[PDB]
């Protein structure tokens, strides 16, 4: 089964004899406007070794056509690959077709039908699509003319050209022309059954006339289809890249060529847009929206931005994409912009489209903008052509010096390419600053115009500068050195800080300008807020793995969790009160606190404790460490360890006495370390012949009658068990007493 | 009708959505009207290309199948088909050679706007056919 | 006691004599700037008859006293209705004084003592200041030369001019010269003790030699210390008007004339302002805030600002304030302004004041108007002179022309007074809407510019209107009426709606577009939320003055209040259990629910109702009522009225038989209207002898007893009581019953 | 010194004024500087005048008597009627005329800012003299 590439027919049928060497058509088959052609020409004109078509196929005025099986009565699968209008075959317009009779197809791996107009040709409402094609949504026939296995009527391409249907069991895989199953790598026949090496379509990939799962480089993977060796991959790249092991046409997004492997990029790809015309106006965020990512160009570009206030973020997104232009740019008109910087990585205007006049670059009108680039730390540089600034003076040449400076154009302008006056032709400088955690002196000195009386004030902005990536006025002093304290700081806050004079507009000697310095500046730390989430969670008995969460409020860099706790002393309302009722009614709930610098864990083991006992919890966040430290208010909690089934216990059995009258006097022992603490004592007890009897015992009832006692005995041997009860629960009877009444 | 399927169809969509209950109202109202079908539908699929949320856009597609593009472009291929060779001039029977291999492009690239451009420019061609 | 005005002596002592008719001087004394004078013209002058000053004293300069008892022996007050520096006086490098010795100065109403520096000036120190001056604290006193009474020094102005004691009891009123004290409406000094019209001076009012604590007009009250007739005010007034009946040099704000008596006026008042050389300009709100308040003027005035956004609401809260200007209003580089409407009352340029070349107008560099004037009703004239306009193309001459007419300038004006355009050049209009509460539908037709290809649709700007004191785009349609609908509006709520068509600008003479229309239009109103504070406050047992507030959600126009409510039949479980355990168990806690469209009343009161029965009460607030009626789904409460303590009763006495082995059963009947119900008796019983004891019958105790069934009682004569228990509490017990056992 | 007693008497303002314990901290600020009390004195009243919220203005009261602007008007009487007529030049003399009925008048306006310009033309016109 051999493949070839798949073209178009136009009124020239000689190149279809082409197709005898070829059993596979990597392609499609388009036929089409054959005024030339006759019956003679189609009637047995037959290429059998033709078994799939990888896209589609293609029929209008193609006179002379008698059986769609003429041409390829093996004709079985088509893969679809690319379908036009997402279908299979045009049959639409020949009066010579009397039927399709194809007795090879099996399958169609995507699209649906369609034919129309062909007079003669019948036998196409018998065709059961069902099984065929993978898409059916509409297998478009109208105005044609229209034994075998039969689905609801008898279906088939002709009473004799029978409808190929093979068992069920074959799945697409396809089956034999005897209606034998196919192996699961092929797909729609196989020249013997069951075998991948005979197939004549391949699910996975053909290989070298075989099927196979995957394709062996330099054998790559083709297009889910077949293999191709390396060299005829160079040979599409050339006239196709390695990715997943398959040459595709083109490495997907995020990747760059490796010599033809498609190792990933960056993540951007350095697109080579050349531009339509070259160019691009941009004046609205439409545009460059549209054309975002164009990492790389071929061509110039024109500017007229409509920017007026603090909106820019919309708009850098789309720009910046490459660190040069080879032709010029141009802008003119824009709007009051104050930024010419936002455009990330641009650096050299190749200007190999040279602007009119030879320009290269352009800026008119644009008597907007107040800040261009920060070549302080950005190379500029500029190859060729003149370059316009004109009427943009807004800001005057005080800039454009190092404008034209460090693109090294000298040579290549004139004032006429250059020229409400917001040019400082002067910086005043910062003179003193004393820091609270929130609140910062500045202090600085009377400077003055020489005309003194121009000088307004000061200006100031400023703004948090937790990082760098990237707002009150004042007056004149006196003849002397002024200052300023703000509050809205927080602690341990960077603030970038910066004045420019508030001055008298001097009309036609407008002063050009006081700026001032810039300074980023962190205030003062101080005490943190209290660390949350405090949960003194209980690992064990006498573990507790408490945990927090840091504060609201950090106020400076964090050094420790100053943990402290205590164990505390259990309420005397339950030494005072007595639970003795059948239904027990049994309660419910100097000092250096144990400490820690527990750092860089929000939690702790606590050792050492006692199960089930109250502790008193203290943890000071700390963003200091030293003997005083910015220590906030400290978290706490009243915290209980867990209990243990042993402290409410009681060793032995009830320790007694008895008295001639029948009564009898109990005493027990308690552990030291109980749950929390024993608040009371169940107890039981029974002579034998009778049934156990309860009774309960607390701490106030133990004193009185040393334990327990019991009054009106039935005489005879007698039982006792007696369990103590904390306020973790109950824990284990006494060991059972015995005893004489 | 089909449309009217669509329009019962979408009252199961709105009541998996908002957006198809507000179509729903827009149709009750246009039903008021009582006009063009057709157009108050059109309409209704450019307010969707205005809107276009991706919700919008699943919508859209829901009632308006972009495959529904693909067949028109069918038609107006055959349209074209007609034209290259039959055409009443050979500067139409030229711009639809250009418009073919056009075509043959956006299909490979099958991209639903560059389809639309084809098809409108194919129809104004067609124009001077009929 | 004389009276004379306030007068200087300055430069020139020839004005001292005229002092002997003179005892109260109505403003002050001023007493320097002549080197000339010796002590040959004050060491013998004297005026007796002088009394008090208002105002102030002053020496300094004027070379020569000697003492000032001599020249005002009988100087008493000084009322300081303002003061020298707050100074009453200022005796300054003196060196003539040998002693102020006024043995007749008892009060100063305000102020305090400077002198300094005065050589020979004795008995400084020693003066009782403290009962004088009513502000002694701020006395300057330094660098002076410095029998009777001694206060801690003796107190005088001399060893023989002794401090002029009056009693504590005299205050300020003042004792006369024997020490005796005067008229409460007396101050300093009386010729005779405790008569008003003995006064000196006096402490409310001079009135014809008399002091009165309030002016009779036409002597109105004259500044606090004195009564003027109107004929006088008038004469004042004429080189002064009545307030409070009190003739005031000028009424207080929000004061108008009404020929002399202050009848308020609008609140703000005509304050013609003779600006700065009647003239001034402005470029930021700080000047216009200074200029507030003048509702009248004299100048004109220049304007240049600023703008960047929708943020002009700064602005005319200071502007508007007159009709017209006397002058002219120069407005240039105002780049960003969108009106000249920001200006309330102004209605006419007089332009008076005319800008060279006899202009009155001016405007250049101001590209940014969406608005200027109410011209549909802002009848804004113009007078004289010409007028500017350029470099304001943005906005084209179709309105220029609207200006000229109603500034009727047309016969003032030429086109060499005028100048990116945004003219819409033709109307845009709406097919049809629809609405909802929250969506509403719109429609227009399928407009084409005559380049229709230079259409890009349409931008809809809108807003909620609910008054008129004073946002999304669109595509082109084709061949037809396009439309709109959107989501989220609020019911019944009115939106003022206009649109404005999205096109290329083609720089040729640019297709300005068709501006659509202006459309205030209110969605529809719907059910509208819950009534909230629902309150059913019981006025009386069957009487509920229930009470709610309206709604989060009005939702329309409404309507009325469809309250419901309901008798709850008490619950089954206080029907059912016993609750007769001592220390009482007593619990606590078609279908037509009669309803009411309460209007206009956010509360109810509710009749036929039972004492602390269970009430489940609902109100369907609405804004609709006679058909379907839009409704929030009804508030709620389950209403219990307010008990009383009489339907717990037991009527009649207690029904019983007795049996001989001492056993008395006991019936009884309960009020068939209880507090919810009634649950359990309590029966108390007693025996001669003995103390009644008390036992509780339960329902199913009253049931399976009929009642109780007392058991073992005390033999003899016995007596039975029963009070039933309901729900609220405890009612009458029954008439006492009697039996033997 | 009232220097101290002012800090003193500060220090309940603070405790019933966060802003008057923010001047505490500038107090001690100055502390550390040591220099010219008068200096940051006043600086600090430029800077109420800054900040100028009615509790500034009347902090600034408190500690700035204002009075005291009184205080030194009759100091530059004194200043103004010296120079009227002992001024060396007939220009100053008419200047102090001018100057002695903006004192009254400002007298009776009473503004401190009206005053305090008069006082820094007084300061100017015995500069003048002196």
């Amino acid at each position: 089964g051999e493949v070839c590439p798949g073209m178009d027919i136009r009124n020239n049928l000689t190149r279809l004899h082409e197709l005898e060497n070829c059993s596979v058509i990597e392609g499609h088959l388009q036929i089409l406007l054959m005024f030339k052609t006759r019956p003679e020409d189609f009637r047995d004109l037959s290429f059998p070794k033709l078994i799939m078509i990888t896209d589609y196929l293609l029929l209008f005025r193609v006179y002379g056509l008698e059986s769609l099986k003429d041409l390829f009565p093996n004709l079985t699968v088509i893969r679809g690959s690319r379908l036009f209008f997402n279908y299979a075959l045009v049959i639409f317009e020949m009066v010579h077709l009397k039927e399709l009779g194809l007795y090879n197809l099996m399958n169609i791996t995507r699209g649906s039908v369609r034919i129309e107009k062909n007079n003669e040709l019948c036998y196409l409402a018998t065709i059961d699509w069902s099984r065929i094609l993978d898409s059916v949504e509409d297998n478009y026939i109208v105005l044609n003319k229209d034994n075998c296995p039969a689905t609801v009527v008898e279906r088939c391409w002709t009473h004799s050209h029978c409808q190929k249907v093979c068992p069920t069991i074959c799945k697409s895989h396809g089956c034999t022309a005897e209606g034998l199953c196919c192996h699961s790598e092929c797909l729609g026949n196989c020249s013997q059954p069951d075998d991948p090496t005979k197939c004549v379509a391949c699910r996975n990939f053909y290989l070298d006339g075989r099927c196979v799962e995957t394709c062996p480089p330099p054998y790559y993977h083709f297009q889910d289809w077949r293999c191709v060796n390396f060299s005829f991959c160079q040979d599409l790249h050339h006239k196709y890249v390695i990715h997943n092991n398959k040459c595709i046409p083109e490495c997907p997004s995020g990747y760059t060529m490796n010599s033809l492997l498609c190792t990933p990029c960056l993540g951007p790809c350095p697109k080579v847009c050349h531009l339509l015309e070259g160019e691009k106006t941009i004046d609205s965020v439409t545009s460059a929206q549209e054309l975002r990512g164009c990492t790389v160009i071929n061509g110039s570009l024109i500017i007229n931005i409509r920017g007026g206030n603090n909106l820019a973020a919309e708009l850098e997104a789309n720009l910046g994409l490459i660190e040069e232009i080879s032709g010029y740019l141009k802008i003119r008109r824009s709007y009051a912009l104050v930024s010419l910087s936002f455009f990330r990585k641009l650096r050299l205007i190749r200007g190999e489209t040279l602007e009119i006049g030879n320009y290269s670059f352009y800026a008119l009108d644009n008597q907007n903008l107040r800040q261009l680039w920060d070549w302080s730390k950005h190379n500029l540089t500029i190859t060729q052509g003149k370059l316009f600034f004109h009427y943009n003076p807004k800001l005057c040449l005080s800039e454009i010096h190092k404008m034209e400076e460090v693109s090294g154009t000298k040579g290549r302008q004139e004032r006429n390419d250059i020229a409400q006056a917001s040019c400082e032709n002067e910086l005043l400088k910062f003179s003193y600053i004393r820091t609270s955690f929130d609140k910062i002196l500045l202090r600085w000195e009377p400077y003055w115009p020489p005309d003194f009386r121009d000088l307004l004030g000061f200006m100031l902005f400023y703004k948090e500068a937790p990082y760098q990536n990237v707002v009150v006025d004042i007056d004149p002093p006196l003849r002397n050195h002024p200052g300023w304290l703000m509050r809205g700081l927080k602690p341990w806050t960077q603030y970038a800080i910066f004045v420019k004079t508030l001055v008298t507009f001097s009309d036609e000697r407008r002063t050009y300008g006081a700026k001032s310095d810039i300074i980023y500046v962190q205030t003062d730390a101080t005490n943190p807020s209290v660390p949350l989430d405090p949960i003194s969670v209980s690992n064990s008995s006498s573990q507790i793995i408490l945990k927090w969460k840091p504060p609201s409020d950090p106020n400076g860099n964090i050094t420790h969790y100053l943990v402290f706790w205590e164990r505390q002393a259990e309420d005397s309302e339950l030494f005072e009160l007595d639970y003795c009722l059948k239904g027990l009614k049994l309660p419910s709930r100097e000092e250096h606190r144990p400490f820690e610098k527990v750092v860089n864990k929000e939690s702790l083991v606590i050792s050492g404790l006692r199960h089930f006992t109250g502790y008193r919890i203290e943890l000071q966040a700390c963003n200091q460490d030293t003997p005083e430290e910015r220590c906030s208010v400290a978290a706490y909690v009243s915290a209980r360890t867990m209990p243990e089934a042993k402290a409410d216990d009681i060793v032995g059995p009830v320790t007694h006495e008895i008295f001639e009258n029948n009564v009898v006097h109990l005493m027990w022992q308690e552990p030291k370390e109980p749950n929390g603490l024993i608040v009371l004592y169940e107890v039981s007890y029974r002579r034998y012949g009778d049934e156990e009897l309860h009774l309960c015992v607390s701490r106030k009832h133990f004193a009185l009658e040393r334990g327990c006692r019991l009054r009106g005995l039935s005489p005879g041997n007698y039982s006792v068990r007696i369990r103590a009860t904390s306020l973790a629960g109950n824990g284990s009877w006494t060991e059972p007493t015995y005893f004489y009444v | 009708s089909k449309l009217e399927e669509i329009e019962e169809l979408l009252k199961e969509l709105s009541k998996t959505n908002p957006l198809a209950k507000d179509i729903l109202w827009v149709i009750e109202v246009r039903t008021e009207d009582g006009h063009d079908p057709k157009s108050e539908l059109v309409f209704i699929r450019q307010y969707l290309k205005t809107l276009n949320t991706p919700e919008a856009r699943e919508i859209l597609k829901i009632v308006a199948p972009g495959s529904e593009v693909k067949k028109e472009a069918f038609k107006a291929f055959m349209d074209l088909m007609d034209a290259l060779f039959l055409a009443k001039d050979p500067e139409i029977k030229k711009k639809a050679e250009e418009l073919i291999k056009k075509l043959e492009e956006a299909d490979e690239k099958n991209n639903e706007e560059e389809l639309k451009k084809v098809v409108e420019e194919a129809k104004k061609v067609y124009k001077s056919v009929k």
